[PDB]
């Protein structure tokens, strides 16, 4: 999923 | 011969970027929890660790070309080159002074020990300083440092990565420009380049070395407990 | 009358088990991430609330009866359970005086406006201090409230539970302990008995109003990385 | 899964 990783990615 | 106003307008923004994405006073590294010198130290680099990596996303957006990747790349090339990337801006507070990062007092001084009692042996941490000495001794321009940081981020060789043609093409702009630069701005650098091309080989032993290491420590409940949200993921192979 | 050596045996039990895990000095508090007064005060809490969730589930492996239950049914009522007897054990340290949590000088000082910059209307953080006050004031033996929190932690009725009839047969004889009790040596304590199990209705309550600002939080990937590992796991549902 | 919750419940 990577959930953080996208958010911070904006 | 001179840089063109593309390449250099490239620094402009990785340096800038940097800039942006790193402390030289370390005034944040009082928010994680303290260190303590079974694995004492693991709840402070856990929060170090973390705190970087949300740095290295910071630096990478701001990287030309890699936001317009897709999610999925993007997010490839992090969690893939991300434990590079740290020992890579890691060099800028290492010291052969004393072979150790040095990022505040006694508190935030890491000796190669603190990152035993956080899960790692002594005959993998030899490799790093290793790597630490001869990275820093290339004494690189602010300008290389980052440079080279952006080449490693975009490495088309990391499982995971679908477009591996469009990364191969943005990182080879990149070793231009570096390679440019060394050229025009630094002295006896004749050199330089090749040796700072064979740095990312050595950061791939050390990036596999660890992931063994990390693999271990996260298959342990008890230890991964210790770990954050953030780390869990990028180090976490739910990919 | 007098209480037997069976019942006795277990006051013995709950109140060592307590000193053995809450330290009326607060002064691991020091290991978590600094308080700050959006969210500033989430990785400070964060790190309370985990710390306390694993300090709870050292006095519920130490309550006769639990640990001969299934790990399913054990973690089913520590995860329903949880951040109720975090509330419960949290009597200790609050003050009518001030009305809040004190653990320490300024730092470890928990006012209700903390909890705000933690994920947390003010309408709601309201009841929490009526229960601290109104659970205050019965003023409770040691052995009493050690008792209360026994018996909450061994509600039958808990979202997940499963031999539901062995947890009502456990807590019923916890529950006679503490009327045993109250009557053999709490004085004026006619109708006290009656008040504690009215407390645990409230905490219901309460526990249920923090399971949506929880869950809200935790949808937030921004805000639910700042909370830890074992916090995302009691809290989470993925059961 | 609950890979904590289990470990510390021994
Ligand atoms: C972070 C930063 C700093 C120092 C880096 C360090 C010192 C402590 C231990 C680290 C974090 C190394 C560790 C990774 C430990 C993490 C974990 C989760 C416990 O597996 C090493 C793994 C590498 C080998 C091959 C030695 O096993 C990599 C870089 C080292 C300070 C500042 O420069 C910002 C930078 O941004
Ligand atoms: C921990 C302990 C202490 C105090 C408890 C507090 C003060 C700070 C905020 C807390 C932790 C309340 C919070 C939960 C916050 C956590 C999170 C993850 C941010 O959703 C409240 C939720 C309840 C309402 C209904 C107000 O929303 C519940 C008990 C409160 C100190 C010591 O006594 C040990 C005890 O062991």
């Amino acid at each position: 999923k990577h959930k953080i990783l996208h958010r911070l990615l904006q | 011969h001179m840089l063109s106003d593309e390449q250099m307008q490239i620094i402009n923004s990785l340096v800038e970027a940097h800039h942006k994405t790193y402390d030289d006073s370390y005034s944040d590294f009082v928010r994680f929890r303290p260190p303590v010198r079974r694995l004492s130290m693991l709840p402070h680099l856990a929060d170090l660790v973390s705190y970087s990596i949300q740095k290295v996303i910071g630096f990478a957006k701001m990287i030309p070309g890699f936001r317009d990747l897709t999610a999925e790349d993007q997010i490839a090339l992090l969690k893939s080159s991300a434990i590079e990337i740290i020992m890579l801006r890691s060099n800028q507070s290492f010291s052969l002074e004393d072979m150790s990062w040095s990022c505040g007092g006694p508190d935030f001084k890491y000796c190669i020990n603190d990152v035993t009692k956080a899960g790692h042996t002594l005959e993998l941490l030899e490799p790093l300083v290793k790597f630490q000495v001869g990275l820093k001794k290339l004494k690189l321009h602010e300008e290389e440092h980052v440079l080279l940081m952006a080449i490693c981020l975009l490495s088309p060789d990391r499982p995971g990565v679908q477009d591996h043609v469009r990364i191969e093409a943005l990182q080879d702009r990149l070793c231009d420009v570096l390679q440019a630069y060394i050229r025009i701005q630094h002295p006896g650098g004749r050199l330089l380049y090749a040796k700072m091309i064979q740095k990312l080989a050595d950061l791939r032993s050390l990036n596999e070395e660890h992931s063994k290491q990390y693999r271990s420590l996260s298959f342990q409940p008890e230890h991964s407990m210790q770990l954050t949200p953030l780390v869990l993921e990028v180090f976490g192979s739910e990919v």
